[PDB]
């Protein structure tokens, strides 16, 4: 039942947006995260932020001396995203009046 | 803080303020704390968080001060820029409405019943009266 | 089932509004066909 949140709201709240993938750590306590961007006012992408050996997180626009990596995680879209319930009352009574 | 053209009042007050905070300390719980700040990308939302400082139920509104992390000491620190209020603001429903959505679907079957019946009533008693009169009509004019 | 509340409050009206279109539809169409008929009826009458 995510569809009816705002993709704002699913955006600053990183726990419901690491249940967006499952993670298998190629070294023991190894750590990833998705980093949201909205794409529309329905939809966004996530990038997998990953550790390397080093202890460090890479993603998408990491650097070592000023040069990209370019390393190649992936972009994930999600979708169909609509406005919250602010509607309800305004439109409890249209149906009302309609009706009458 | 969030200034107020960015508040969608009816997500904030639609339950009173009584329990925005515990009792026990009156700080804010974490869940209203991004709905209340704006904060930077990879931010600790563990580190912040909400005072009350003074109130009132009976218009629904709410009074607050924020405390932060600061990064060189083990101790929490106001953020004295968060706000033209300085690290204080206040918020307000902008308008008086309730959970008046609960008796709506009790009241709004019943009106349409009543009316129902009364356009029933309406139609019904001189559609009777018509074929009587109709009837008495026509009996009429075989009879003359 | 407990999710359905706020589409109830869409469907209930809708519903209502078809069945009383229906209704009018069903109840209208034939009352001016009576009419009609009446007023044929008493034309017939007065010429006979």
């Amino acid at each position: 039942n995510l569809v009816d949140k705002t993709v704002d709201e699913i955006i600053n709240t990183p726990e419901i947006l690491n249940s967006f993938f499952r993670f298998t750590p190629a070294f023991e306590d190894q750590k990833a995260t998705l980093v949201a961007t909205k794409q529309s006012d329905t939809s966004l992408s996530v990038s997998p932020r990953i550790q390397f050996l080093d202890g460090n997180f890479y993603d998408l626009n990491s650097t070592i001396a000023g040069v990209p990596l370019n390393i190649g995680f992936p972009s994930r879209v999600f979708a169909g995203f609509a406005a919250l319930p602010a509607w309800v009352i305004p439109v409890s009574v249209g149906s009302s009046v309609g009706i009458l | 803080f969030k200034p107020g053209n960015q508040i969608d009042f009816n997500r904030l007050f639609t339950l009173p303020v009584t329990e925005l905070f515990d009792p026990n300390t009156m700080f804010v719980y974490d869940q209203y704390v991004p709905l209340l700040v704006n904060l930077p990308s990879g931010f600790d939302q563990a580190s912040i968080r909400l005072k009350v400082i003074s109130y009132s139920v009976e218009n629904q509104t709410l009074g607050v001060r924020l405390e932060f992390k600061d990064p060189q000491t083990q101790q929490f620190i106001p953020v004295l820029n968060a706000s033209s209020t300085g690290p204080q603001t206040v918020f307000q429903p902008f308008n008086q409405w309730a959970d008046y959505v609960l008796p709506l679907i009790v009241t709004v079957p019943i009106v349409v019943i009543i009316l129902s019946v009364t356009l029933g009533l309406t139609i019904g008693i001189p559609m009777h009266r018509n074929k009587k009169a109709l009837q008495a009509g026509f009996d009429l004019s075989n009879k003359k």
